[PDB]
């Protein structure tokens, strides 16, 4: 029962760079190894079979080598469409096993997020509900903390955060933050703030509103 | 030359009388069909079922024949090779 | 060209069982080797097994032996997997693929995958709310609008702006779960000179509840 280990587990590289991804197996498998590519929310795609042969349709900038217990995938002149998770798989003996996968990210310069705050919609209030949402678009790196403040007082519970995968166009990330509370609660205060702390500023980025 | 037939599988073995044996395998079926790759360098005939390796047939000079099966994955040989006795035990290798 | 058709997603209760199909075309089915694999969110790929359609012979991954059973139907060129007494650990995407041997020995063609949910929660339609900016106009070079889709369980929902017309400057966020209910949102950014004179609408479709909605982002003031 062959175990496959990949290294690195994730990596950041610049466009045009040449990266390497290595896979190691528990026991000799001689050349029975494959490489697959999977883009976010898509299906696996065959890249290389029998550790070094290219599969039709695949750019020649991809190549693999090795045998025994070590195999490395080489990707030269990194392109924006290479943003994927890569996996190695041994077909030496059943059951077939895959490595943990290596996630690839394109490295770029820092970029402050463009923030927007939205008051509850007229309709949602007509049902006892009240959600305040804050979008934080096109920023980098991914790491970012969002904080909500009602009348200057922070709020922890009721917060729902979501992130998109890295954009292949500009290499940025976007994030949505939604604060849900009852209509009574909403109409008990008037100031709603959405603060964002990012590497791109010592002082936090702020956006809020009241009722007028 | 000798020609064995089992179902839709035809196995032909012939010596070119100067001391050179060469085995040919043919199957007429369109599904689960057998095919063979002959390696004259070791006088080994590898049988595949629908492109998947299954058994190795070594026709040595000693006159005898051996058969060994691949693992379920169809990549490597298992256990140890055995010697074929009669054509009743040889017709099975072609099923 | 080789094609493998699989249904998009299915909902099933705990303890119950489910039948997954994979219709093949583009090659000789009885002359193939079909495989199944599963992938749970961010966890990776696990191999389930292989079946030789011409006989029904199978090879299983011991950790699935009692859980999954592979079968086929030569007359309709379809492969199946039956999962019994499901649990939460069974929620995942299941893929069918064609393994080609010869000089390859690799699965070179995969199906789209069937997302499977094992929950005892009930199907609920979603309320879509329009997100228009706050009081006033007069602002730069762009303005951002939003659409909030809250309170639905039968998970996949499809969203777009202007029936697909407007597609540049869109950020749709992955839905998160909470109390057996999903919340999803989407933002669109346009020029200050196009809204609100040119109308913008988000269209929301939710297959499981057979819901279809169009919401016009009206200005508040």
């Amino acid at each position: 029962d062959i175990q496959m280990n990949q290294s690195p587990s994730s990596l950041s590289a610049s466009l045009g760079d040449t990266i390497t991804i290595t896979c190691h197996a528990s026991q000799n498998i001689n050349v029975w190894l494959n490489w697959f590519q999977q883009k976010p929310g898509s299906i696996p795609k065959l890249l290389i079979y029998m550790a070094s042969n290219l599969h039709t349709g695949v750019p020649s900038r991809f190549s693999g080598s090795g045998s025994g217990t070590g195999f490395t995938l080489t990707i030269s002149s990194l392109q924006p469409e290479d943003i994927a998770t890569y996996y190695c798989q041994q077909g030496q003996s059943f059951p077939l096993t895959f490595g943990g996968g290596t996630k690839l990210e394109i490295k770029r310069a820092d970029a402050a997020p463009t923030v927007s705050i939205f008051p509850p919609s007229s309709e949602q209030l007509t049902s006892g509900g009240a959600s305040v949402v804050c979008f934080l678009n096109n920023f980098y790196p991914k790491d970012i903390n969002v904080k909500w403040k009602i009348d200057g007082s922070e709020r922890q519970n009721g917060v729902l955060n979501s992130w998109t995968d890295q954009d292949s166009k500009d290499s940025t990330y976007s994030m949505s933050s939604t604060l849900t509370l009852t209509k009574d609660e909403y109409e008990r205060h008037n100031s709603y703030t959405c603060e964002a702390t990012h590497k791109t500023s010592t002082s936090p980025i702020v956006k809020s509103f009241n009722r007028n | 030359t000798v020609e064995i037939k089992e179902g839709t599988v035809t196995l032909k073995r012939e010596i070119e009388k100067d001391g050179k044996v060469k085995v040919f395998l043919n199957d007429t079926a369109g599904s689960n069909k057998k095919t063979g790759k002959w390696e004259d360098s070791t006088s080994t005939l590898t049988i595949s079922a629908d492109s998947k390796k299954t058994k190795d047939l070594v026709f040595l000079t000693d006159g005898t024949i051996t058969v060994q099966q691949y693992n379920t994955a169809g990549t490597s040989l298992e256990g140890s090779a055995s010697e074929i006795k009669n054509l009743s035990e040889l017709k099975n290798a072609l099923k | 060209q080789v094609q493998l058709q699989q249904p998009g997603s299915v909902l099933v209760r705990p303890g119950a069982s489910v039948k997954l199909s994979c219709k093949a075309s583009g090659f000789t089915f009885t002359s193939s080797w079909m495989h199944w694999a599963k992938q749970r969110p961010g966890q990776g790929l696990e191999w389930i097994g292989e079946i030789h359609p011409n006989s029904g012979n199978t090879h299983y991954n011991e950790k699935f032996k009692g859980k999954a059973t592979l079968t086929v139907d030569t007359s309709s060129s379809t492969a199946y997997v039956d999962l019994s007494s499901l649990t939460s650990e069974d929620s995942a995407v299941y893929y069918c693929a064609r393994m080609r041997y010869g000089d390859y020995y690799a699965m070179d063609n995969w199906g789209q995958g069937t997302s499977v949910t094992v929950s005892s929660a009930k199907t609920t339609a979603p309320p879509v709310y329009p997100l228009a900016p706050v009081c006033g106009d007069t602002t730069g070079s762009s303005v951002t609008l939003g659409c909030l889709v809250k309170g639905y369980f039968p998970e996949s929902v499809t969203l777009l702006w202007n029936s697909g017309s407007l597609s540049s400057g869109v950020h749709t966020f992955p839905a998160v779960l909470q109390s057996d209910l999903y919340t999803l949102s989407s933002s669109v950014t346009v020029t200050s000179s196009t809204w609100p004179s040119q109308s913008i609408t988000c269209n929301v479709a939710h297959p499981a509840s057979s819901t279809k909605v169009d919401k016009k982002i009206e200005p508040r003031g």
